[PDB]
């Protein structure tokens, strides 16, 4: 929700599955006795659901990937080369 | 016409509301202020537009 707050209307995880969860919700209240069991099988199908569109739009939407490589290539010194250049540069400047 | 008027359409003059109760569906009935929103402001903020 705080994403979609600044995103652009990308609909809800659920889609029209939310108001199915709602039904199971309601089910749930028509249930005579509280089962920790199926309240959990609800909640893990919702958390399966959110979690698989929140890593769509991780890898899909967010590109989890190139801030990978971006970290590699800076916070891992994958372009070793460069900084080597900029250590060179800079050694002068950092004896002090 | 005239006395269609005054006397068969004085006969025949038998020419003799938002159900907003939640009793029906409150566990798929929005919030009030969910409901508010959905309902309400999202008309509003489209006339604002226009």
């Amino acid at each position: 929700e705080n994403q979609n707050v600044n995103l652009t209307r990308k609909g809800s995880i659920l889609k029209n599955q939310e108001d199915t969860f709602a039904a199971e919700l309601h089910r749930l209240k028509q249930q005579p006795l509280f089962s920790l069991v199926d309240f959990e099988q609800v909640v893990d199908r919702i958390r399966s659901t959110v979690a698989e569109h929140l890593w769509k739009l991780m890898v899909e939407e967010s590109d989890l990937l190139g801030q990978l490589k971006i970290i590699k290539d800076f916070y891992l010194l994958g372009r070793g080369e460069l900084f080597q250049a900029f250590i060179d540069t800079a050694q002068h400047m950092l004896k002090t | 016409i005239n006395f269609a008027r005054m006397y068969l359409e004085q006969s025949d003059f038998h020419e003799k509301d938002v159900c907003v109760d939640r009793s029906s569906e409150s566990v798929t009935c929005q919030t009030f202020e969910l409901t508010l929103r959905s309902c309400l402001y999202p008309h509003i903020d489209k006339q604002y537009l226009d």
